[PDB]
């Protein structure tokens, strides 16, 4: 089924207009770049906290480092300045500094760094911007982009931008991280559609990567606002 | 309490108890009626995190 209850291949763009070279080639054009099964050329979209922010068709298996530093003369204020980046785009879990250097934008290799391809849409925060707020817009996002059919999205991202807005002024508690841990992982595959999901894995990524800098703005709300 | 010396070693000596040590009734022993507010505990589920109810 499908539109009018008839059988229609959805593609994405990217995938559609690379068919060609893979028939105009072949197989072993498009398996030869790329690690195993993520191979070909995807159009990686540098921006965020980088020099030169540009949408670059991009070899995957990339350093992050040569990534940002040969097609945009690296990241405001190198990668010391670099708190975290969202490589393959929103439904991709941020990774901390700790963890980027030379990760490989290999569907695989995202998976073990807890993050996807999604898009190549790779975003950077830099240490001035506050990670907590650098979501805060991402995750309200989601809940203006919701068609809320299902009750775990509809009642969710809403409730989430609720808890975590009092997260990033830090009037919460040290169990409500937990709390968002828990109702994070409640949403998740439990909504008809990979709307609730694809919000799910940022904050999820959030969560389990700078918690203890979701921890460190609370008290700081409760020393001055006591 | 009231009573007197004489009417004590009486009592005393008839009953043979000292009733002077504890009375049988209250005349400044007692909590002050009302009571300073208080303030009631939690349990073992007011927590948000694997507490589900289920298990
Ligand atoms: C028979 C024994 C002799 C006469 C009574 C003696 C007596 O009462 O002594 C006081 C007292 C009374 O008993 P208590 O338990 O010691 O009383 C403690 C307080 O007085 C407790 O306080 P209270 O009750 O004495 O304070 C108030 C009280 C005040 O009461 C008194 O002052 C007692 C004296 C009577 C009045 O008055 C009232 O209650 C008003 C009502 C009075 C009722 C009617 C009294 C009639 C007396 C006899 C009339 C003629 C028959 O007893 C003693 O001091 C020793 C025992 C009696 C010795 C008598 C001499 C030998
Ligand atoms: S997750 Fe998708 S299907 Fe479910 S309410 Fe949100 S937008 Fe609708």
């Amino acid at each position: 089924v499908g539109v009018f209850g008839c059988p229609t291949t959805v593609a994405n763009v990217e995938t559609v207009a690379v068919s060609p070279t893979i028939c105009r080639r072949g197989g072993a054009w498009f398996a030869s770049f790329g690690r195993e099964r993520n191979s070909g050329t995807k159009l990686f979209n540098i921006s965020g906290h980088v020099n030169h922010p540009c949408t670059v068709e991009e070899e995957m298996s990339v350093p992050l480092k040569e990534l940002i530093e040969k097609h945009a003369g690296g990241v405001i204020g190198g990668w010391d300045n670099l708190l975290a980046v969202i490589p393959g785009g929103s439904s991709t879990p941020l990774i901390p500094k700790s963890v980027c250097e030379t990760v490989l934008m290999d569907f695989d290799a995202l998976v073990q760094a807890q993050t996807g391809l999604g898009t190549a849409a790779v975003i950077v925060m830099d240490r001035s911007t506050d990670i907590v707020k650098a979501i805060a817009r991402l995750i309200e996002f989601y809940k203006h982009e919701s068609c809320g059919q299902c009750t775990p999205c509809r009642e969710g991202v809403d409730w989430m931008n609720k808890v975590m807005a009092r997260f990033v002024k830090g009037d919460a508690r040290p169990a409500e991280i937990d709390s968002l841990w828990e109702i994070s992982k409640q949403i998740e595959g439990h909504t008809i559609c990979a709307l609730g999901d694809g919000a799910a894995w940022p904050v999820q990524g959030l969560i389990r990567h700078f918690r203890p800098e979701l921890e460190e703005r609370m008290q700081q709300f409760a020393l001055q606002h006591q | 309490a009231s009573a007197t010396r004489v009417i004590q070693l009486l009592r005393n000596w008839a009953s043979g108890r000292d009733l002077q040590a504890k009375l049988q009734l209250r005349y400044q022993e007692i909590s002050k009626r009302t009571q300073p507010p208080p303030k009631l505990p939690v349990g073992p589920s007011h927590k948000l995190s694997n507490n589900y109810y289920c298990t």
